[PDB]
C-alpha cells in the first residue's frame, strides 16, 4: 500500500520502523477479538441434542424454526428468509466457525429448550412433558395454574396466529434488520475511503511514483516522496482508529447479547420489560449472518372490569 | 518474535508474492514516415549560395537507423546521441540544404565565419542541429565549376562563385553537408510480442502495470481505450495494434502464516499460504487456503488451534501435525414423550472459579525532556506548538484517577470493618 | 530504560486489599 | 432569441470504459435549461469554450472561421466541407477579409430534417471537436430531448483563440466549470446526468 | 554539535513530528485499552454486589448451576471469585 | 476552519480530498447518537 513494489520506496519506508509491527499488530488482535466474541455467545450449551421424529406437542406447530430434513443445511424457514433479505492488499479472512455448525447450535439450543425447560440448562438433560412446562411459567408469574388446563386450546391457537403474524412482518419489508444492515455497509464505506486517497497528491508533483521518480533530480524526488509517505500513513491511522472505535461498539453489543441469550432463553427472569413488553414467557433464538434473533413469547392481560374492594 | 523459544500457537512472518515473468511492451502501427528523400536522398542538394532553410514539422523522422550508419560523409553530432531522440517527439525540424566544397564548407556553420558565412549559408551562433554529410563529388559536383557554392542575416539563404569541381582536388571537392537543425518529429518508439496466461509485465501505450492478460468479454466503445474497476484501477485494455479487449489480473499474493506446537516439545513445523491455490508455490487444500506439513485425518477432536472454515490442527502421534474437522461436541438424545418425566436422585457441590481484571498501571510521561532532551535550543523551538504538550499531559493523568476509583469501588462496599 | 517515562504507586497497597477481603469474607460467613 | 436549453451539452470527457456506476465530475459544460443565443452571422467572442447546434436538412453552414484577428492575417482555423472531402486548416491565407457565399503557411489536413450538434474547446494547444447527430422533426423551437456527443477530432494547433464565427435557424451557447454526475448503463454508454447547481435538491443527489 | 541553527532546524522539526505522533498513538491506544479496563471493573462490581452478599437468581451470571455462594479473593491488579453451586445427579425415569 | 474563506487555501487543501468530508459526517453521527440515548431513556410509556 505505500511501497507498491518499489525498491527505493521500500529503503525509504525503512527510516520508520514499528509503524508495521504495531499497526498488524493491532489488526490481529482485532481478528482475535471477533471470533471470541462468537465462541463466547454460542458456546453456552456442551452438548448437541436432536429432537424426537414425533409432533404431540399438543398443537404448538414450531414447524418453522425447526430444521429442515430435505433442504440443504439444518437451517429453519425464517433463517432461510434472512439470508434471501440481506445482501489489492487489502485481505479478508474467512470466518471462523461456518454457518452450517451455527445453525446445528441454534438447533441444539432449540431442541434442548422444547424437550426439557431449564433443566439442561442446570447440567445434565432431563424430559419433560410440554403441558407440564408451560404450567410453571405461569406458576413464575403468580397466576395458578390451572387456567392453562382450562383454556390450552385458545392458548395454542393464539401462539400458532403469532407465528404467522410473524411471518407476516418479516414478510411486509426487510427494514426490521435495519440493525445489520447498517453494521455491514459501514465496514465497506471505510473501505472504499481507503482506496480514494490513493490518488492524492498530499503537495506531491503527482499521484503517481514511477513518473516523480523519472522525471526529476533524485533529491527532489526524495523530497516529493516524503509527502505520500506521509499522506497515506496517517491515513491508514486514521482507518485502524475508526476501526477500533468500531470494534469497541460491537464487543460491548455482543456481551450485552451473551446475557441477554443466558438470561432468557435458559431460564425465567423476573427483571420486568427487559425481553420485550409484558411478563416474560419464554423465548426462542434463531441465527443470522453476523446477528441473532430473538422472539419472546409474552403474556399481556387483554380487558377488565371495575369492583370495589 | 524475539525469542530463542516460542509458546504453542501461529503467527505471521510477512507475505507472499508471485514474480513476473517478464516484460512487454506495446505500441500502435507506427506510420505518417519523414520525407527523408528531401535533401540527403534528393536529386541535388540545395547549393550553398541558394541553400535551403525550409522547416520541417509534423512527421515521423526515423533517420536515427541512417544516422547510426557511417555510409554518410560526415555524420557530426553536434550535441545529440543518434539514439537521444531516436524515440521522441521533437518539437521541430528544418530541413537544411547547403551543398558546399569540403574545404569552403567549414565557414559556412553555426556560429562560423569566412567567405561562406555571410556569402552562402549564415547560420545562428547556437543554432541546435547536427552536421550531415554525403559523397557529393562524385555526381552531384558541378562539373563546370560550382559557381552556385560558397564563395566570397542568420538563414537568410562579400559573394563570388566558387571553384568547385568533381575532378579538383580533395579540400575544393564538395560534399552535402547540411546543418540539420532540430512536438513535430515523432521519433518511433519499440515494442514486443505479446504473452498471455502468464504473471507478466505489461506496458500497453503510455500506461504501465502488472498481471495477469486475459482474453476478456468486454464491449468497449470505438472511442473507448481504458477500463475502470470502482476503486480507480486500470483494469481492462484494447491493444493498440492486434484490436481485441482483455482483461489484467491482480498479481497472486497471500500471507504467509506459520503453524508450530511449543518449542520445548518439538521442533516440527507446518506452513499456510493465504488465498492461493496449491500450483502458486505434504500438501493439501481448505477453503481458506493450501497447507504443506500436515496430515488430514478423518477423525475429529475439540478444537485446539483455530486455523479456519472449522479446520483445525494439532500435534499428535509415529507423532506429527495433523489437521482435521473440528466436531461440535458430544451428542445425545433426549427420550421425549407425553407421560414420561426423568427425576434426580442424589446431588453434588461444584466449586467454581473466574477471574477479573481490575486495573492496569498508572504511568505517565513527563515529554518535555523526553523531546528536548535538555538541549536549550529544542526547548526554544517547542513553542511553536504548545497545546499538544499540556493537552497530552491531561489526558494521561485523567486516566489514573479512575484507576484509584474503580479499586475503591470494588471493595469498599462495606462500611464496617 | 528509565529516561521519561514514570510510574506512579497504586493508591491503596496489598495489605489494605487484604484487610478489606478478610472482612468481607468473615462478613459474609457471620452474618 | 433565447430559449430552454433543456438536458442537451452531454458529452464524454474520457476515453475509459465504466459501466452500471455513478461518476461525479467538475468540467466546462452547458448549464441546464439555460438561455442559449438563437438565431432564425456576427463575430463573437470564444471565451472559454463553445457550443453550436443546428437544424440541417439543406447543408446551412458552409464551414467555420477560428483565430485572435478573425481574418486571415494571422494563422486561422478554417474548416470546409467541399464534394466528398472535409478540409481544414490554419494557415494564415491569401483569401480575402470575409470569404462569403449566398444561399504564415502552417499545417492543413485532409479527410428541418436532422439536428447537428458540435462542441468546441481548447486545451495546452490541443482543441477538441465533439458532434452528434440525430433525426428531428422541428425546425424553429428545441425538441426536448438526451443525447451524448463524441470526440471525433483533435489537433495540436497551437494557437491562441479570441474570436470566431460560421460560415453560412441554429443555436449558440457557452460552456463554464460546473459538477456532473453521470450514469454509465450496462453497455457502457451515458445515459443520464445531474446538474449540482440547479436546485438544492440536486445537491442533495450528487452530495 | 554538527550544525548551525538554521541548518538544524529542518532536521530537529522532522524529529520533533516523528516524536509526537509517536506520542499522540501511543495515548489514544492507551486511552482504548483503559476503555476497556473500565467496562470490566463495571461487570465485576456489579459481580461482587449481586454475588457475593445476596442470592441472585440470574441463571449462569454466576457460573454454571444454582448460585449458594461466592467467596472472593485478591490478587495482583485482579479480583477472583469462588461459586459454590448445586448440582443434580444420577436420575429415574417416572410415569406421571 | 482550515482556510477562512481564503479561495487560495482552498485550492491547494483539495489535494488531500476526503479528509474534508469524512470527518463531519463522523460529527453528525454523534449528533443523532445523542438524541437516540434520550428518547432511549423517555420513550418507555405510551400515554400521557
Ligand atoms: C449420593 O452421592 C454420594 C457421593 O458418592 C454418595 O454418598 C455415599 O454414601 C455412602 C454410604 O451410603 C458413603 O459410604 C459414601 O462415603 C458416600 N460417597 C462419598 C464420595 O462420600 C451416594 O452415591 C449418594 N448418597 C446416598 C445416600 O445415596
Ligand atoms: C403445522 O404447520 C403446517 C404449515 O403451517 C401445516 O401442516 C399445519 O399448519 C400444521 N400441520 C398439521 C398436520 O396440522
Ligand atoms: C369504572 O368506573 C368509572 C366511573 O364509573 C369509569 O371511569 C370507568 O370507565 C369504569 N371502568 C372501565 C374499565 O370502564
Ligand atoms: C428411561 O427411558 C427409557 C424408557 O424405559 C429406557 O429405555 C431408559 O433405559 C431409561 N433411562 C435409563 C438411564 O436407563
Amino acid at each position: 500500500y505505500i511501497c507498491g513494489d518499489s525498491t527505493e520506496c521500500s529503503n525509504l519506508l525503512l527510516q520508520y520502523g514499528s509503524f508495521c509491527t504495531q499497526l498488524n499488530r493491532a489488526l490481529t488482535g482485532i481478528a482475535v477479538e471477533q471470533d471470541k466474541n462468537t465462541q463466547e455467545v454460542f458456546a453456552q450449551v456442551k452438548q448437541i441434542y436432536k429432537t424426537p421424529p414425533i409432533k404431540d406437542f399438543g398443537g404448538f406447530n414450531f414447524s418453522q424454526i425447526l430444521p429442515d430434513p430435505s433442504k440443504p443445511s439444518k437451517r429453519s424457514f425464517i433463517e432461510d428468509l434472512l439470508f434471501n433479505k440481506v445482501t489489492n492488499g487489502l485481505t479478508v479472512l474467512p470466518p471462523l466457525l461456518t454457518d452450517e455448525m451455527i445453525a446445528q447450535y441454534t438447533s441444539a439450543l432449540l431442541a434442548g429448550t422444547i424437550t426439557s425447560g431449564w433443566t439442561f440448562g442446570a447440567g445434565a438433560a432431563l424430559q419433560i412433558p410440554f403441558a407440564m412446562q408451560m404450567a410453571y411459567r405461569f406458576n413464575g408469574i403468580g397466576v395458578t395454574q390451572n387456567v392453562l388446563y382450562e383454556n390450552q386450546k385458545l392458548i395454542a391457537n393464539q401462539f400458532n396466529s403469532a407465528i404467522g403474524k410473524i411471518q407476516d412482518s418479516l414478510s411486509s419489508t426487510a427494514s426490521a434488520l435495519g440493525k445489520l444492515q447498517d453494521v455491514v455497509n459501514q465496514n465497506a464505506q471505510a473501505l472504499n475511503t481507503l482506496v480514494k486517497q490513493l490518488s492524492s497528491n498530499f503537495g506531491a508533483i503527482s499521484s503517481v511514483l514511477n513518473d516523480i521518480l523519472s522525471r526529476l533530480d533524485k533529491v527532489e524526488a526524495e523530497v516529493q516522496i516524503d509527502r505520500l509517505i506521509t499522506g497515506r500513513l496517517q491515513s491508514l491511522q486514521t482507518y485502524v482508529t475508526q476501526q477500533l472505535i468500531r470494534a469497541a461498539e460491537i464487543r460491548a453489543s455482543a456481551n450485552l447479547a451473551a446475557t441477554k441469550m443466558s438470561e432468557c432463553v435458559l431460564g425465567q427472569s423476573k427483571r420486568v420489560d427487559f425481553c420485550g413488553k409484558g411478563y416474560h414467557l419464554m423465548s426462542f433464538p434463531q441465527s443470522a449472518p453476523h446477528g441473532v434473533v430473538f422472539l419472546h413469547v409474552t403474556y399481556v392481560p387483554a380487558q377488565e372490569k371495575n369492583f370495589t374492594t | 518474535l524475539k525469542s530463542f523459544t516460542v509458546e504453542k500457537g501461529i503467527y505471521q512472518t510477512s507475505n507472499f508474492r508471485v514474480q513476473p515473468t517478464e516484460s512487454i511492451v506495446r505500441f500502435p502501427n507506427i506510420t505518417n514516415l519523414c520525407p527523408f528523400g528531401e535533401v540527403f536522398n534528393a536529386t541535388r542538394f540545395a547549393s550553398v549560395y541558394a541553400w535551403n532553410r525550409k522547416r520541417i514539422s509534423n512527421c515521423v523522422a526515423d533517420y536515427s537507423v541512417l544516422y547510426n550508419s557511417a555510409s554518410f560523409s560526415t555524420f557530426k553530432c553536434y550535441g545529440v546521441s543518434p539514439t537521444k531522440l531516436n524515440d521522441l517527439c521533437f518539437t521541430n525540424v528544418y530541413a537544411d540544404s547547403f551543398v558546399i566544397r569540403g574545404d569552403e564548407v567549414r565557414q559556412i556553420a553555426p556560429g562560423q565565419t569566412g567567405k561562406i558565412a555571410d556569402y552562402n549559408y549564415k547560420l545562428p551562433d547556437d543554432f541546435t542541429g547536427c552536421v550531415i554529410a554525403w559523397n557529393s563529388n562524385n555526381l552531384d559536383s558541378k562539373v563546370g565549376g560550382n559557381y552556385n557554392y560558397l564563395y566570397r542575416k542568420p538563414f537568410e539563404r562579400p559573394l563570388q562563385s566558387y571553384g568547385f569541381q568533381p575532378t579538383n582536388g580533395v579540400g575544393y571537392q564538395p560534399y552535402r553537408v547540411v546543418v540539420l537543425s532540430f512536438a513535430t518529429v515523432c521519433g518511433p518508439k519499440k515494442s514486443t510480442n505479446l504473452v498471455k496466461n502468464k504473471c507478466v509485465n505489461f506496458n500497453f501505450n503510455g500506461l504501465t502495470g502488472t498481471g495477469v492478460l486475459t482474453e476478456s468479454n468486454k464491449k468497449f466503445l470505438p472511442f473507448q481505450q481504458f477500463g475502470r474497476d470502482i476503486a480507480d484501477t486500470t483494469d481492462a485494455v484494447r491493444d493498440p495494434q492486434t484490436l481485441e479487449i482483455l482483461d489484467i489480473t491482480p498479481c497472486s499474493f497471500g500471507g504467509v502464516s506459520v503453524i508450530t506446537p511449543g518449542t520445548n516439545t518439538s521442533n516440527q513445523v507446518a506452513v499456510l499460504y493465504q488465498d492461493v491455490n496449491c500450483t502458486e508455490v505434504n500438501v493439501f487444500q481448505t477453503r481458506a487456503g493450501c497447507l504443506i506439513g500436515a496430515e488430514h485425518v478423518n477423525n475429529s477432536y475439540e478444537c485446539d488451534i483455530p486455523i479456519g472454515a472449522g479446520i483445525c490442527a494439532s500435534y499428535q502421534t509415529s507423532q506429527s501435525i495433523i489437521a482435521y474437522t473440528m466436531s461440535l461436541g458430544a451428542e445425545n438424545s433426549v427420550a421425549y414423550s407425553n407421560n414420561s418425566i426423568a427425576i434426580p436422585t442424589n446431588f453434588t457441590i461444584s466449586v467454581t472459579t473466574e477471574i477479573l481484571p481490575v486495573s492496569m498501571t498508572k504511568t505517565s510521561v513527563d515529554c518535555t525532556m523526553y523531546i528536548c532532551g535538555d538541549s536549550t535550543e529544542c526547548s526554544n523551538l517547542l513553542l511553536q506548538y504548545g497545546s499538544f504538550c499540556t493537552q497530552l499531559n491531561r489526558a494521561l493523568t485523567g486516566i489514573a484517577v479512575e484507576q484509584d476509583k474503580n479499586t475503591q469501588e470494588v471493595f469498599a462496599q462495606v462500611k464496617q470493618i | 530504560k528509565f529516561n521519561g517515562l514514570t510510574v506512579l504507586p497504586p493508591l491503596l497497597t496489598d495489605e489494605m486489599i487484604a484487610q478489606y477481603t478478610s472482612a468481607l469474607l468473615a462478613g459474609t460467613i457471620t452474618s | 432569441a433565447y430559449t430552454n436549453s433543456f438536458t442537451r451539452g452531454v458529452y464524454y470527457p474520457d476515453k475509459v470504459f465504466r459501466s452500471s456506476v455513478l461518476h461525479s465530475t467538475q468540467d466546462l459544460f452547458l448549464p441546464f435549461f439555460s438561455n442559449v443565443t438563437w438565431f432564425h452571422n456576427p463575430v463573437l467572442p470564444f471565451n472559454d469554450g463553445v457550443y453550436f447546434a443546428s437544424t440541417e436538412k439543406s447543408n446551412i453552414i458552409r464551414g467555420w472561421i477560428f483565430g485572435t484577428t478573425l481574418d486571415s492575417k494571422t494563422q486561422s482555423l478554417l474548416i470546409v466541407n467541399n464534394a466528398t472531402n472535409v478540409v481544414i486548416k490554419v494557415c494564415e491565407f491569401q483569401f480575402c477579409n470575409d470569404p462569403f457565399l449566398g444561399v504564415n503557411c502552417t499545417f492543413e489536413y485532409v479527410s428541418f430534417k436532422n439536428l447537428r450538434e458540435f462542441v468546441f474547446k481548447n486545451i495546452d494547444g490541443y482543441f477538441k471537436i465533439y458532434s452528434k447527430h440525430t433525426p428531428i422533426n422541428l425546425v424553429r423551437d428545441l425538441p426536448q430531448g438526451f443525447s451524448a456527443l463524441e470526440p471525433l477530432v483533435d489537433l495540436p494547433i497551437g494557437i491562441n483563440i479570441t474570436r470566431f464565427q460560421t460560415l453560412l435557424a441554429y443555436y449558440v451557447g457557452y460552456l463554464q466549470p460546473r459538477t456532473f454526475l453521470l450514469k454509465y448503463n450496462e453497455n457502457g454508454t451515458i445515459t443520464d446526468a445531474v446538474d449540482c447547481a440547479l436546485d438544492p435538491l440536486s445537491e442533495t443527489k450528487c452530495t
